[PDB]
RNA sequence: ACCCAUAGUAGGCCUAAAAGCAGCCACCAAUUAAGAAAGCGUUCAAGCUCAACACCCACUACCUAAAAAAUCCCAAACAUAU
């Protein structure tokens, strides 16, 4: 990776850029003819919100996404990330990945709030304060339905809709 | 700003259209006639001259002018007064390869194509191209008979041109 | 509350032939 | 750039350009080069130079930026994207003018 | 803002972003053109 | 009171001379050099309408840039109503 | 280095002489007596007619089955003779003027007393059918603009088609047809009243096989 | 999306004037390239985009777009073990 820093010496302002340490692919993908990251690794289909092992390989330093064409990922399994890290976040799974604060802001203290598989960003949603007839019922979404091709272990499909 | 307007040698009016413009920039009409009609003293009256009013700070003009429009220059070697109404249905004039050859001599001088430094042959293709728009077909070789005979029946063609306004004009006069 | 029309049709009550 | 031309290059007094455009590093800096060296750019300030000092010695490209304050920005493009350029000159240009004020 | 069930960017500075769960359009130049999803 | 100016008329002037190429009071009209005098090029000119896409050469200049001119007249086309 | 492609060459094509639509009378011209019954199987599965381009190449496909008054027909006309380029296109009608005629009962009044009178004109359109059809020296995308307008704002499903468009759209729809993977196919239970399906069914079900509900054309049943 | 814009010429005709952009016809030429002009514009002007050139890939998925009544929401809940 490339870093940049500005030092000012004597009312002198020097900018310049250098190149650190850089990550390479594990050797011997079980699946070489894969065509993104996800489907060399036998991987789509496999992995969920939780899996930051997985999802911390795609986000940048402050839990912002990486473009497409820098990690390679399908179009489709882009979006399944970017979803799962936005879950990811919201669950204080990425306790490391947090916003820049500038100069040094401390935060006012916000309720705890413990939250899993958190489709909407919370500020966004609305109470539910008719929840409707049982043949037309407002519905709490739960997860993402670009995860619902995920692999099922039981008979029961995953159920998008609280 | 560059002003762009085709105007007549030696006839510059405080009237509009060239007023207006000049007085809303702020530059003195008197001035610019005081300059213009002087630098126009040995270009004949009445020529459409292409000029080019460079307005700079404080309102200094240059009135660098170039070669009168190749219109002109066309219509005028012609003979006609006028430009064809519906040009390719109506033929106005027509011109010898060698009259558009040194027309282009003297528009190839105008500092718009001198400053590309392109060969007289594409001078040249623009003329005809010009040319076409105006009615006036161009012909390798034309003999003062042939023209002749075209122009008797062309005076036909352009009276009755004149008959048939006065109609136009009873249907105008209901409306 | 509105009066009313009648239909102009009359006839047309015979039965089938069999 | 479109911010670059709304705000201008009025602070600015020297702009110098130097890069070896026979290396293959230069591309950031060549870029910068163009875009500052639009009639844009340039007329927002006339007498704010620009300065292109094509060398062949191997020395990394560089862009120094004199204000009439009399502070210097040094730009070292040998790893550093045109974009990144613009938007570090564009900040000084914007420093530069409330400091003085 | 006029509430609109279908968002129409009326010019070439009017944006379509989406704040508080819903579409919006907001134009800097013409604001007579900002729009809510309804 | 106002109109254009004179208009050269005479047939045989006409076809002797370039009128109007002498745009100085004291010049002259000028004659006519002879065949002769001129490039063999100027008679092999195009002086009808322009070549088509069939009498174009598909590896010349001039095809492509009538080429472009087609589908410049075509955007306009399809947008004018948009 | 762009790679510029030829354009299509408009040579080929005549523009009638009276490219706009005609006027289109709100009544026939002869007034009918006879009233006649609501007969609404005349907008009620596929259209067996005007199904097909004659002259143009784009058109209105009507996406379902409903009544043309006089008021569609006025909208039809202004806006499509409003936004075409008369020098370059023509448009023709591809339904004829109202010719049904609708009763209405006196306001206010109660049931029976005879049938009431007749009221105006409609003209009956089956799904799949051409409504309006244009052509000329234009593409699709020039006319697809405002033909959508006024398909919008017809009073069934509708929307403007190609010469191109609707062969693709019937290609898709044999190309379901053949690559359903499910074994069970509303024809195939209908036909052979599977589970004495036809106690639920209309007789009309056996040819119209699921893809129409009264008016509705529904063109994801395979 | 980003950029980028010179030139015969304000093509004639029409019109008090029309200059790409009233309406009429015609729509050829310059340079690697830029429509006798698609959208805006004005004083008919000028201006501002778009279509060209150059650099060179923006990522573009697929079609899509809604809601309000009157006593008090209305089972509780739940995305994971074949
Ligand atoms: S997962 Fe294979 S193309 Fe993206």
């Amino acid at each position: 990776f490339r870093e940049v820093v500005e030092t000012q010496e004597g009312k002198t302002t020097i900018i310049e850029g250098r190149i650190t340490a850089t990550p390479k692919e594990s050797p011997n993908p079980p699946n070489p003819s894969g065509q993104c990251p996800i489907c060399r690794w036998n991987l789509k289909h496999k992995y969920n919100y939780d899996d930051v092992l997985l999802l911390s390989q795609f986000i940048r330093p402050h839990g912002g996404m990486l473009p497409r064409k820098i990690t390679g990922l399908c179009q489709e399994e882009h979006r399944k990330i970017e979803e799962c890290v936005k879950m990811a976040h919201r669950a204080g799974l990425l306790p490391n990945h947090r916003p820049r604060l500038p100069e040094g802001v401390v935060p006012k203290s916000k309720p705890q709030l413990n939250r899993y598989l958190t489709r909407w960003a919370p500020g966004s949603v609305k109470p539910i304060y008719k929840k409707g007839p049982r043949w037309n019922r407002v519905r709490m979404p739960v997860g993402s339905p670009l995860l619902r091709d995920n692999v099922c272990y039981s008979r029961t499909p995953w159920k998008l809709y609280h | 700003g560059v002003i762009r307007a085709i105007v007549r040698a030696g006839l510059a009016m405080p009237g509009p259209p060239l007023g207006p413009v000049l007085g809303q920039r702020g530059v003195s009409i008197n001035q610019f006639c005081k300059e213009f009609n002087e630098r126009t003293k040995d270009i004949k009256e009445g020529i459409p001259l292409p000029t080019k009013i460079l307005v700079k700070p404080d309102r200094t003009f240059e009135i660098k002018i170039g070669q009168p429009t190749v219109s002109y220059f066309l219509k005028a070697a012609a003979g006609i007064e006028k430009g064809a109404r519906q040009t390719g249905k109506e033929v106005a004039g027509l011109v010898t390869l060698k009259h558009v050859y040194e027309i282009a001599r003297i528009k190839a001088q105008d500092e718009a194509f001198a400053l590309q430094d392109v060969p007289l042959s594409s001078v040249v293709r623009s003329i005809i191209g010009s040319a076409r728009s105006l009615g006036i077909r161009v012909v390798k070789d034309l003999s003062s008979e042939e023209l002749a005979a075209f122009q008797k029946e062309r005076a036909i063609f352009l009276a009755a041109q004149k008959e048939a306004d006065l109609a136009a004009q009873e249907e105008a006069a209901k409306k | 509350k509105k009066s009313g029309g009648s239909s102009k049709n009359l006839g047309g009550k015979s039965s089938g032939r069999r | 750039a479109a911010a670059l031309a709304r705000l201008g290059l009025r602070p600015v007094k020297q702009v110098r350009v130097q890069f070896c455009p026979f290396e293959k590093n230069v591309e950031s800096t060549r870029t910068f080069l163009q875009t500052v060296s639009s009639e844009k750019v340039r007329s927002t300030n006339l007498n704010c130079s620009v300065i292109a000092d094509v060398r062949h010695d191997g020395s990394e490209p560089c862009v120094d930026v004199l204000f009439g304050d009399g502070h210097r920005l040094i730009m070292r493009g040998a790893h550093l994207t045109a974009l990144e350029m613009l938007t570090a000159f564009a900040s000084h240009i914007r420093a530069r003018d409330a400091a003085g004020s | 803002f006029k509430n609109k069930t279908v968002l129409k960017k009326r010019c070439k500075d009017c944006y379509l972003v989406k704040r508080r769960g819903r579409w919006y359009v907001y134009c800097k130049t013409h604001p007579r053109h900002k729009q809510r999803q309804m | 009171a106002l109109k254009d100016p004179d208009v050269c008329t005479d047939p045989v002037q006409l076809t002797t001379y370039a009128m109007g190429v002498n745009i100085y009071k004291e010049g002259q009209d000028v004659p006519l050099k002879p065949d002769a005098e001129y490039p063999e090029w100027l008679f092999e000119m195009n002086l009808g309408p322009p070549k088509t896409l069939e009498e174009l050469d598909p590896e010349s200049r001039e095809y492509w840039r009538r080429l472009r001119k087609q589908n410049i007249w075509r955007h306009n086309r399809l947008s004018k109503n948009k | 280095v762009k790679t510029l492609l030829p354009v299509p060459s408009f040579e080929d094509v005549s523009i009638p002489e009276k490219p706009k639509l005609r006027f289109i009378e709100r009544a026939p011209l002869v007034p009918k007596v006879r009233r006649e019954p609501k007969n609404l199987s005349d907008i009620r599965g596929p259209s067996t007619e005007a199904t097909e381009f004659t002259e143009g190449n784009f058109a209105i496909l009507a996406l379902g089955g409903g009544y043309l008054h006089w008021g569609h027909f006025e909208m039809m006309r202004l806006t499509i003779n409003r936004s075409m380029d008369p020098k370059n296109m023509f448009a023709i009608w591809r339904v004829p003027a109202p010719f049904k005629p609708i009763t209405r009962k006196s306001v206010g009044h109660r049931m029976g007393g005879g049938k009431g009178a007749i009221d105006h004109y409609v003209t009956p359109v089956k799904a799949g059918r051409l409504v309006v059809e244009m052509g000329g020296r234009c593409e699709f995308e020039e006319v697809q603009g405002f033909l959508d307008q006024v398909a919008h704002k017809l009073p069934f499903a509708a929307k403007a088609v190609s010469r191109g468009t609707l062969e693709k759209m019937r290609k898709d729809q044999e190309e379901r047809e053949r690559n359903n993977q499910n074994p069970w196919t509303f024809e195939r239970i209908a036909t052979a009243n599977m589970l004495g399906i036809r106690k639920v069914l209309s007789p009309y079900d056996l040819t119209h096989k699921g893809k129409y509900w009264g008016k509705f054309y529904m063109p994801k049943r395979v």
